[PDB]
């Protein structure tokens, strides 16, 4: 049967950082399609993208680092090779930012910032390679710890809705996960937001938290319909707050009232029903 | 069971000119998944073998794009688009289907 | 991933060896390996091969029944025992790691990619058999 | 129906730190019982100790320092009462080795590491209060990142079998999790080991994945037998590789025959059956 | 958890006023909270209160009907509106948040469990209402 | 409802010396989980209250070991083992079984 965890969004985590889920909420009027490659697990478990099943793997990255370019491996140890979505599985989704990394050793002390800026040429993930930007040389585990305005375009502020260019330029394919759209009807998608650390108020969005992806993944849901009609019930009490669909790409959609983003965080996404993907919400409140 | 022969013995090319190695399997490489269980390696000379392709047409990990794989169904081709001189030396295409995995006595690719 | 492989000696023909393959850098438990071998001016040979749980150990003919592939996951290390050797096993030993893809969804997903494929991604340096008198 | 994740293991993550899994293992002959207070999920999902249900909080430290003392908060923001647990929800359980912690803010840039003792006087979790070590005052999020030997008593070597001294001298009840046994008959205690980076090859050992953890808390199995024999399927294959039983405290026993370090670790526990607590298990192999 | 009430005013007898409680620093959707007021020289007096989705919200018999109280969940917001106030009303108003305890099982285990509490942990400063004429 | 009423009006104490605060109210405030639905809270002069005791005996965030609740079913007691200068303030004993929460009429604790 489809299930959704039954637990606290408070409680769940980010899909596309290590981070607790503070809000749920909608897209600026500027973005209509959003093309996140983390948080990509379809209501069959079918993950696509760079999306790993468990948090322990969620924006990480592992490699060996030659002092010029960090040849990424998976981050079991073993090499990457191109073929299976755009960069190593749990290599950060987040565009229009500076990432920066925590970056530790097996078998040494000394853990280490590495800066990283995902719009140079050398920043090909693709081809199993980013820039190293000073990292020493051996191999390295590091994890997305905080982001910044990007370094270029010089002048432009954090816009979390991109992704970075994975490079893997005009011949390849380059196994991006297709982009996501409010299906219409009015509809808008809804973003899981989580306080990202930096230098503002970051709200990273991510279409399904990271245990929700464990539960599709580890339950390879056999049936889905066109779409799978939620509440968001809030347990103290039991009152329906709100009525989203999941669709089977694996987001959520809802009508707003003017919502999603004047819905509490305790509450929890009990799956309903299966719904065409036509079916009428009712506007949250 | 599987037998791959290779042509041709050796290949002398120009640096940068396209080099086609072909590899014929007494059996079809083709499987149902719609793959072709057919890998490129190169034994340098005197290095241990270096996956380059493998199923028909992926690139391995750190394969420049000039490494291309063609054909299917039983002959397979080894495409190097411009031939450098750290592509010399020889190309076996190993069956990956079933074993015992057999590889193809191999192709010398020398450089004119 | 690292493999490193050592026991190769010359061995009176029918004797026996044992050679070792030592990994580093990744998870050793949950890969492929197997045996090849390169006879001296000769193309690559198959050997032996076994999987991540030791108990699927394939060999090929012209060693089936005289070779033992086995692997202990503790140390990390895949093993192979020769016993009768001949002087047509004269050879350089490599161990390979089989290709491995990310889990990316799960049996009902996986039955259908080409995920067994045979392919070996990462080589060892091989030791050298010499079987003489 | 109790169920565990049916993800291989080698995709699932350690419970007291964010961290992949390595293999399976057993206890030295030295250790008996342990009393780990992450990863302490019953299997009828009652998180006892300061397990948290989802990794984000998996040692992991939010406060506000003082530049003395961090006055310990949960990581919702929200005060710690000692009420809960030893500590706050998610607090690193590491024994015998000092924690090493990357701390970052909300609104700011800069991570910074935090050195943490956790032998003195100073540092009872309990009350709500660990040793600032320099930090300076603010509101802090910080995740554990690495560890090394402890500095008191000197030359004694890390030794992840232990719990730190939680404080809570003689008076008070101390709320930490009841120790867990082998469960006599010949049998020993399984440990879920992951690489921790530190100056040596550290396993360190968990009794649940945190996956584990978190559908055994959306799952709250109502009904648990004596024990849940558990068997280590290979998924490639299908042949079972060893069985194993839980117990309703939430741990793994087999017998060894000379195991369970010789398992893979692509495996995946499917919960077999349940079967009383005399139940005799086969021998690893 | 800090708490920050604003907009006390001297209203006329009958006037109306609306006291704001913006928080930081915690999950704002997530958390119970109360109105309480302190007339001057007398004791603690709880007004009202609401929970996180702000469907439920509870007043006292002195102010029920004239009283209300609603948030913003988006901007982190806290609300009290008065209307028709007497002197009877004269106080000092804190914005309290509620007792939270960590999740810790799901509603099988919470429902034996003394969650509910109604205990005030954290509280704001409070801003005074003079209602005079 | 519930009324809560407190003695004594004003407790005079020496700083070390251990004070008792009794708290009686009109219903029982034992709920069915064993825990006494009762908070007791610290008005010091010219701050917010600030939570000190609830459920009967447990103690808030910062609350140090001297401050102990004892008592259930109607009567509680507010122990202060060593009184210092800065427990002095107005304690007030509020019941948090139901709305509206009511507040005792608070003891004046000062020392001597």
């Amino acid at each position: 049967p489809f299930t959704l965890p039954n637990l606290p969004l408070s409680s769940l985590s980010n899909s596309r950082a290590p981070l607790p889920i503070s809000s749920i909420g909608i897209s600026p009027d500027n973005v209509q399609s959003v093309q996140f490659q983390n948080g990509r697990c379809t209501l069959d478990g079918r993950l696509v993208g760079t999306t790993p099943v468990s948090l322990s793997h969620v924006a990480k990255i592992r490699g060996t680092s030659n002092g010029t370019v960090i040849n990424l491996t998976e981050l079991d140890g073993t090499p990457f090779h191109p073929f299976e979505g755009p960069a190593p599985i749990g290599f950060p989704d987040l565009g229009g930012c500076d990432w920066h990394i925590n970056m530790t050793q097996f078998g040494h002390s000394s853990q280490t910032q590495y800066d990283v800026d995902t719009t140079p040429d050398t920043f090909v993930p693709h081809l199993g390679s980013i820039q190293a930007n000073g990292i020493g040389s051996g191999n390295y585990v590091g994890v997305l710890s905080w982001i910044s305005p990007p370094s270029h375009p010089s002048g432009s502020q954090v816009d979390l809705w991109k992704i970075p260019n994975y490079g893997s330029s005009i011949t390849e394919a380059t196994h991006l996960a297709p982009s996501v759209y409010p299906p219409g009807f009015g509809e808008v998608l809804v973003f899981f937001m989580s306080k990202m650390p930096g230098p503002g108020a970051y709200n990273l969005p991510c279409l399904l938290p990271q245990e929700y992806i464990s539960h599709l993944a580890s339950e390879q849901a056999p049936t889905v319909g066109e779409a799978a009609l939620l509440h968001y019930v809030d347990p103290d009490t039991g009152r329906n707050l709100g009525e989203f669909k999941a669709y089977p790409d694996g987001f959520l959609t809802c009508v707003p009232n003017g919502g999603p983003q004047q819905l509490p965080i305790n509450g929890v996404f009990v799956f309903v029903s299966w719904v065409s993907r036509f079916y009428q919400l009712k506007p949250v409140g | 069971d599987i037998v791959m022969s290779q042509s041709p013995v050796s290949l002398p090319v120009t640096p940068g000119e396209p080099a086609s190695i072909s590899c014929r399997s007494s059996q079809s490489l083709l499987h149902s998944n719609g793959y072709n269980y057919v890998d490129w390696y190169l034994q340098k000379p005197g290095q241990s073998p270096q996956l380059l392709l493998y199923l028909g047409s992926n690139r391995a990990a750190g394969v420049p794009d000039r490494f291309s794989g063609s054909g299917s169904g039983t002959d397979f081709t080894l495409k190097i688009s411009r031939v450098e001189a750290e592509d010399v030396g020889v190309y076996y295409c190993m069956q990956a289907l079933q074993t015992p995995y057999t590889f193809g006595q191999g192709t010398k690719l020398d450089i004119k | 991933v690292q493999l490193l492989e050592s026991g190769g000696a010359l061995v009176h023909p029918g004797g026996s060896l044992r050679l070792s393959c030592a990994a580093s850098g990744f998870t050793f438990s949950s890969s492929s390996f197997s045996w090849v071998r390169q006879a001296p001016g000769k193309g690559l040979e198959w050997v032996s091969g076994i999987n991540p749980s030791g108990h699927d150990t394939y060999y090929a003919d012209s060693v089936k029944g005289r070779f033992t592939i086995s692997r202990d996951n503790s140390k990390d290390t895949l093993f192979l025992e020769m016993n009768s050797l001949r002087a047509e096993d004269t050879a350089q030993y490599y161990c390979a790691k089989k290709i491995d893809f990310p889990f990316r969804g799960g049996r009902r997903y996986s039955d259908s990619r080409p995920y067994n494929t045979g392919s070996l991604d990462s080589w060892g340096q091989g030791t050298l058999v010499t079987v003489s008198s």
